[PDB]
RNA sequence: GGUGAAAUUCUUGGAUUUAUUGAAGACUAACUACUGCGAAAGCAUUUGCCAAGGACGUUUUCAUUAAUCAAGAACGAAAGUUAGGGGAUCGAAGAUGAUCAGAUACCGUCGUAGUCUUAACCAUAAACUAUGCCGACUAGGGAUCGGGUGGUGUUUUUUUAAUGACCCACUCGGCACCUUACGAGAAAUCAAAGUCUUUGGGUUCUGGGGGGAGUAUGGUCGCAAGGCUGAAACUUAAAGGAAUUG
C-alpha cells in the first residue's frame, strides 16, 4: 500500500519541528539521497559522498558539485557564461 | 571537517626537482577527480583553472582570488560564493571586482583567481531542524555554541544583565568608539529594525 | 454598491464570520 | 575660467586607401604636456561620416561608415574600418507597410583575422502584373531565402579580406549576388547588407596600415 | 535521412556491438565502419581509433553517449561502440561527408 | 446594447492578441484596439529650408523624413483631433480624410 | 576647403540641448542649454528659448573654428517620446540663420527592437 | 529633472550632455493586416533536434467502428501560495513632493512584494461571439489565407523550358467582410438569432420576478487566499431589456 498520505521520508520525524520545516528537509533529502546519472559512463550511479561531493558507483570519477544535488542552477549558468567567454577568446 | 566546501586534492610535477607536489585547493563546481588543471598566465578560460584577473574577460566569475598577487587565495572560499569581474585598468595593472558580499574592490591584475563557483553551494538552504544539527556543526568548528542570552544573566555578567523583568535597559546600538565590556548588541549599527531592500 | 466591492466586503466579512466561530470552542 | 581650447591642437585626418576622398576634417585634443601623451588621448576615438563624402557620389547618401584612430605618423591621423550602417531615414523609408520583411545575420572570421556580425534586409516586392495589395513570402520562402543569404554572407567573407570588404562593398556587389540568388524564389526589392559590426580584432601589425597611405 | 541510416542497416544488413567485440570486428579487418559514442572514454577512443589506421577502416562519432547509441540501434542497454558489417542493402557504406 | 459589430475593434479569430502603450497617455490597449497613425514629416517645418538652403554645403543633398508610428488609447485619441464621435450611421466608414 | 564639427541637439520636452563636438565627438565645445536662456523653470523647452541657445552656440563655434556641421537632433526616445520637443526646429533654423555651413542631418533618437516597460501603469497617466 | 505650474531629487568630488567600452535581466519594435495557428487559456528574433496537427490530393485501406454526453479525467490569462534561482524595468504595499476644505486619490520622485524562472499548488476572468456541439436546407456580391485543377498565358531569359513569383479561370476548406432581407425579432439587430402556434432531424448544460445570497448549513477540494455543491426564515410591486421625444 501507499504507506502514507504527504510525510513521505519526514515520516522519521514524526510530529514534531513544524509541518513547514519538514517541508523543507523532506525537498532535500529526496535530492541529497537520489541517483544521478554519471556525466562519464552514463549511468545513474551518482550518489553524495560528503554535502557537495558526488561520486560514481562503478566508474568512481567524483563530482565537486552542489550540497544536495548534482548540479546547482548557479553553476550550470556560470558554466554558460564561461563558454560564451572561452568561444569569444577563441575567436 | 568543518568547511561546506569540498577540497580538491591536487597534484604538479615540481618545475626545479623531481618530485611531487601536492596542492590543496577548494573545489569548484564541476571539477573532477581525474580533471586536468591549468594554472598561469596563458592557461586557458574552463572552470577549474587558476588565472591572473587581468587575464580574464569582464564577466567572468571566479573563486578563491588573492587579495595581493602570491597571497594563495583571500576573496570567495566559502560553499557557493563567487566573484564577478567587472572591469580593468592596464595602466598600473588593476582589476575592479565585486565580492559576495556585494563589494565592489580593485586589486592588482596579477592576483590569480579560480574560474567558476565553490562547490556545496546551497548548504544553508535546509533547516537544521534539531539542536544536535546544530551541535555536531560546532563539533567541529569552534567553542561558540550553544548562546545563552545577556538578558537572561545577572548584571555582574553582561551589560544586559539583570532587572526583575528580561529587558536591556539603554539603548542596544553600542558606539564604535566604545570599549571591551561594553560592545555588547548591535555595534556601531547605522540603522535598526526590519529592512526594507 | 461597486460589485467588485460590495464582494470584496462581502468576503472581508465572512471570513471574519469563519474565524470566530473557531473561537466558540 | 581658463579657455580651455588654448591647450588643444589640432590633427588632419586620413582615412583609408579604399576610398577615393582620403582627407577628411580635422579633431582637437589637449596638447602633449608632462606625462600626458595626446598621442594616447587621440587614438581609440571613433567617428562616422557619410559613403557621399568618401566617394564623393551621392547614391551613397545612406550608408554611413565609422572610423577609429589607429597609430599616429605626427599631426597626420591614420585610421581603419570600423563599421558601416543605414542612416534611419534610409532604414525606416524601406518598411513600407503591406509587404514581407527578410533580415537576416552571420558571424564571420576575414582573411586578415577579424570577427564581425554582418546583417542583410530585403523585402518582397509585387511583381509587375500584380493585381494584389501585398505581395507577402511564405515563411519557407522566407527561411529559403535567409538559407541563401547567409551562404554567400558567409563565402565572401573569408573569401576576402576586410580590406577587399571595403573593396567589394562601395560597389553594393554582393546586392546584386543576393538578386541573383532570390530571383528564383521570390522577386524582392531592397535588398541591401544594411550593417556591418567588427566584434573583434588580430594583433596590431601596423604594416597593414600604412599600406592604407598614399 | 541522416540518423536512421542506421535503421536501414539493423535490417538489410549485419552488425555488432561493445568494445571487445569490435576489436574480433577489426583485427579481423572484416568491419566495414565503426560509431563511436560521445561519452566512451579517450583513451578508449584512441585505442579504436589506432585500430582504425591499421584496418584502413574509417570511423565516425556520435552526437549522443551511450545511453543514446543503444536506443539508436533499438537495443535498450547502454553501448560505447558498434561495428558495422555489411550494409548489405542500406545507404551508410558510401554516403557521409 | 452592442454598438459596434467589431466588438471593441477589429479581433476576428484569434482570441488574444497583445498589448501596446498609448504614446500619449501610456495606457495599455490591444494592438488591434490602439488607434495608429504615422507621423511621416520632413525634418523641417513650414519654410526654414529655403531659409537653409543656401546655408547648405552640398549642392546636392535631398531632404531626409523623420519617421515615427504613433498609436493611441481610445480615450487620448477621441480627446486630440485623433478620431471623433461620429453619427450612428457614420460609424460604419473606412475613409481616412 | 571649409572645416567642420557635429551639431548634437536633444529636443526634450522640458527642455532642447544644442552642443557640438569634434567630429569624433570626445572633445566637445561649449554646451549652452535652453535652461540657460530662461529662467521661468517652465519654458526651458521653448523654441524662443532654442533660438538663444543656438545663436550663443554658433558664436563660441566661431570663436574657436568650427565653419561647418553635420547635423544630429534626437527626441528623448528610449521608451519616452520619440516625438522631438517643440525647441528643436527653432534651435536648427536659427543656427542656419546664424551662419554656419550644414548639411547631412539625421535623426538619432534612440528606438528599441522593443523591450522594457513603460511608465505609467496599464491604466496610464490618467488626469 | 519633472510638471498645468511647482516642489521632492541630482549637481563645480562636474551632474544633464558627449564619446569609448563593459555587465545584467526582461522584451521581441518597425514589417504587424477586418492576415496565420491552436480544444480553449493563448502563440511573433535566428537556427538545430523532438514528437504533433488541420486542409488539400487520392479509381489506397477497414466497414458503422459514429453524434452528444451524468460519473470521472487533461488543459486552464492575470493575480495569489510554498521553496530555490533570478532580480535591468515597471511597480499593489509603503515612503515622499504637490494639489485639496480634507486628499495616507488622481499628478510628481522613490519603492517592498510582484513582474522572469525552475519544482509544487491554485482553477478562476466582461475565461466574450456575453451566441453549446453534430447534421440538413434557404439570397445577392466582391476580396483573402491554405491546398488542388486547367492555360501556346507575364517575368524568371537559363535559349523556351522547369520550378518559384505573378495573371486568369475553377474548385474544396478557413479568417472575415459588403448588400439585403423573401424570413426572424420587443427592438438594437440577425445569413443565423432563418427554415416555429404551418409549433417534432439528434443531443448536453442552464433560466423561471426583484431582494435576502452565492449568504447560512452539511459535504468536498485547497497550505492558504479561496473553489465546487447550496438553502431557508424574511422582505418587496416592481427591478429589468430595447428603443422614442425632450
Ligand atoms: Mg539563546
Ligand atoms: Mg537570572
Ligand atoms: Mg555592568
Ligand atoms: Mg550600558
Ligand atoms: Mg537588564
Ligand atoms: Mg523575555
Ligand atoms: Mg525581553
Ligand atoms: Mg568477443
Ligand atoms: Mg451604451
Ligand atoms: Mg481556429
Ligand atoms: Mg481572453
Ligand atoms: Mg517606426
Ligand atoms: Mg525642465
Ligand atoms: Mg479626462
Ligand atoms: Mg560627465
Ligand atoms: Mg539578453
Ligand atoms: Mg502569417
Ligand atoms: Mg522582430
Ligand atoms: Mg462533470
Ligand atoms: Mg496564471
Ligand atoms: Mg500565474
Ligand atoms: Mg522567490
Ligand atoms: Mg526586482
Ligand atoms: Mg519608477
Ligand atoms: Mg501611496
Ligand atoms: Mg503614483
Ligand atoms: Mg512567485
Ligand atoms: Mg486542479
Ligand atoms: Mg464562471
Ligand atoms: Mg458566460
Ligand atoms: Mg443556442
Ligand atoms: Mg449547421
Ligand atoms: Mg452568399
Ligand atoms: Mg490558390
Ligand atoms: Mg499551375
Ligand atoms: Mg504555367
Ligand atoms: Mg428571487
Ligand atoms: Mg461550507
Ligand atoms: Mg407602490
Ligand atoms: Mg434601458
Ligand atoms: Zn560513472
Ligand atoms: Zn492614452
Amino acid at each position: 500500500a501507499k504507506r502514507t498520505k504527504k510525510v513521505g521520508i519526514t515520516g522519521k520525524y514524526g510530529v514534531r519541528y513544524g509541518s513547514s520545516l519538514r517541508r523543507q528537509v523532506k525537498k532535500l533529502e529526496i535530492q541529497q539521497h537520489a541517483r544521478y546519472d554519471c556525466s562519464f559512463c552514463g549511468k545513474k550511479t551518482v550518489k553524495r559522498g560528503a554535502a557537495g561531493i558526488w561520486t560514481c558507483s562503478c566508474c568512481k570519477k567524483t563530482v565537486a558539485g552542489g550540497a544536495y544535488t548534482v548540479s546547482t542552477a548557479a553553476a550550470a549558468t556560470v558554466r554558460s557564461t564561461i563558454r560564451r567567454l572561452r568561444e569569444m577568446v577563441e575567436a | 571537517s568543518g568547511r561546506g566546501a569540498p577540497l580538491a586534492k591536487v597534484v604538479f610535477r615540481d618545475p626545479y626537482k623531481y618530485r611531487l607536489r601536492e596542492e590543496i585547493f577548494i573545489a569548484n563546481e564541476g571539477v573532477h577527480t581525474g580533471q586536468f588543471i591549468y594554472a598561469g598566465k596563458k592557461a586557458s578560460l574552463n572552470v577549474g583553472n587558476v588565472l591572473p584577473l587581468g587575464s580574464v574577460p569582464e564577466g567572468t566569475i571566479v573563486s578563491n582570488v588573492e587579495e595581493k598577487p602570491g597571497d594563495r587565495g583571500a576573496l570567495a572560499r566559502a560553499s557557493g560564493n563567487y566573484v564577478i569581474i567587472i572591469g580593468h585598468n592596464p595602466d598600473e595593472n588593476k582589476t575592479r571586482v565585486r565580492l559576495p558580499s556585494g563589494a565592489k574592490k580593485v586589486i592588482s591584475s596579477d592576483a590569480r583567481g579560480v574560474i567558476g563557483v565553490i562547490a556545496g553551494g546551497g548548504r544553508v538552504d535546509k533547516p537544521l531542524l534539531k539542536a544536535g544539527r546544530a551541535f555536531h556543526k560546532y563539533r567541529l568548528k569552534r567553542n561558540s555554541w550553544p548562546k545563552t542570552r545577556g538578558v537572561a544573566m545577572n548584571p555582574v555578567d553582561h551589560p544586559h544583565g539583570g532587572g526583575n523583568h528580561q529587558h536591556i535597559g539603554k539603548a542596544s546600538t553600542i558606539s564604535r568608539g566604545a570599549v571591551s565590556g561594553q560592545k555588547a548588541g548591535l555595534i556601531a549599527a547605522r540603522r535598526t529594525g526590519l529592512l526594507r531592500g | 454598491m461597486r460589485a467588485k466591492w460590495r464582494k470584496k466586503r462581502t468576503r472581508r466579512l465572512k471570513r471574519k464570520r469563519r474565524k470566530v466561530r473557531a473561537r466558540s470552542k | 575660467v581658463v579657455d580651455p581650447f588654448t591647450r588643444k591642437e589640432w590633427f588632419d585626418i586620413k582615412a583609408p586607401s579604399t576610398f577615393e576622398n582620403r582627407n577628411v576634417g580635422k579633431t582637437l585634443v589637449n596638447k602633449s604636456t608632462g606625462l600626458k601623451s595626446a598621442s594616447d588621448a587621440l587614438k581609440g576615438r571613433v567617428v562616422e561620416v557619410c559613403l557621399a563624402d568618401l566617394q564623393g557620389s551621392e547614391d551613397h547618401s545612406f550608408r554611413k561608415i565609422k572610423l577609429r584612430v589607429d597609430e599616429v605618423q605626427g599631426k597626420n591621423l591614420l585610421t581603419n574600418f570600423h563599421g558601416m550602417d543605414f542612416t534611419t531615414d534610409k532604414l525606416r523609408s524601406m518598411v513600407r507597410k503591406w509587404q514581407t520583411l527578410i533580415e537576416a545575420n552571420v558571424t564571420v572570421k576575414t582573411s586578415d583575422d577579424y570577427v564581425l556580425r554582418i546583417f542583410a534586409i530585403a523585402f518582397t516586392r509585387k511583381q509587375a502584373n500584380q493585381v494584389k495589395r501585398h505581395s507577402y513570402a511564405q515563411s519557407s520562402h522566407i527561411r529559403a531565402i535567409r538559407k541563401v543569404i547567409s551562404e554567400i554572407l558567409t563565402k565572401e567573407v573569408q573569401g576576402s579580406t576586410l580590406a577587399q570588404l571595403t573593396s567589394k562593398l562601395i560597389p553594393e556587389v554582393i546586392n546584386k549576388e543576393i538578386e541573383n540568388a532570390t530571383k528564383d524564389i521570390f522577386p524582392l526589392q531592397n535588398i541591401h547588407v544594411r550593417k556591418v559590426k567588427l566584434l573583434k580584432q588580430p594583433k596590431f601589425d601596423v604594416g597593414a596600415l600604412m599600406a592604407l597611405h598614399g | 535521412s541522416i540518423n536512421q541510416k542506421l535503421a536501414l542497416v539493423i535490417k538489410s544488413g549485419k552488425y555488432t556491438l561493445g568494445y571487445k567485440s569490435t576489436v574480433k570486428s577489426l583485427r579481423q579487418g572484416k568491419s566495414k565502419l565503426i560509431i563511436i559514442a560521445a561519452n566512451t572514454p579517450v583513451l578508449r577512443k584512441s585505442e579504436l581509433e589506432y585500430y582504425a589506421m591499421l584496418s584502413k577502416t574509417k570511423v565516425y562519432y556520435f552526437q549522443g553517449g551511450n545511453n543514446e547509441l543503444g536506443t539508436a540501434v533499438g537495443k535498450l542497454f547502454r553501448v560505447g561502440v558498434v561495428s558495422i558489417l555489411e550494409a548489405g542493402d542500406s545507404d551508410i557504406l558510401t554516403t557521409l561527408a | 446594447p452592442k454598438k459596434r459589430a467589431s466588438n471593441g475593434r477589429n479581433k476576428k479569430g484569434r482570441g488574444h492578441v497583445k498589448p501596446v502603450r498609448c504614446v500619449n497617455c501610456s495606457k495599455s490597449i490591444p494592438k488591434d484596439k490602439a488607434i495608429k497613425r504615422m507621423a511621416i514629416r520632413n525634418i523641417v517645418e513650414a519654410a526654414a529650408v529655403r531659409d537653409l538652403s543656401e546655408a547648405s554645403v552640398y549642392p546636392e543633398y535631398a531632404l531626409p523624413k523623420t519617421y515615427n508610428k504613433l498609436h493611441y488609447c481610445v480615450s487620448c485619441a477621441i480627446h486630440a483631433r485623433i478620431v471623433r464621435v461620429r453619427s450612428r450611421e457614420d460609424r460604419k466608414n473606412r475613409a481616412p480624410p | 576647403s571649409q572645416v567642420f564639427g557635429v551639431a548634437r541637439i536633444y529636443a526634450s520636452f522640458n527642455d532642447t540641448f544644442v552642443h557640438v563636438t569634434d567630429l569624433s565627438g570626445k572633445e566637445t565645445i561649449a554646451r549652452v542649454t535652453g535652461g540657460m536662456k530662461v529662467k521661468a523653470d517652465r519654458d526651458e523647452s521653448s523654441p524662443y528659448a532654442a533660438m538663444l541657445a543656438a545663436q550663443d552656440v554658433a558664436a563660441k563655434c566661431k570663436e574657436v573654428g568650427i565653419t561647418a556641421v553635420h547635423v544630429k537632433i534626437r527626441a528623448t526616445g528610449g521608451t519616452r517620446t520619440k516625438t522631438p520637443g517643440p525647441g528643436g526646429q527653432a534651435a536648427l533654423r536659427a543656427l542656419a540663420r546664424s551662419g554656419l555651413r550644414i548639411g547631412r542631418i539625421e535623426d538619432v533618437t534612440p528606438v528599441p527592437s522593443d523591450s522594457t516597460r513603460k511608465k505609467g501603469g496599464r491604466r496610464g497617466r490618467r488626469l
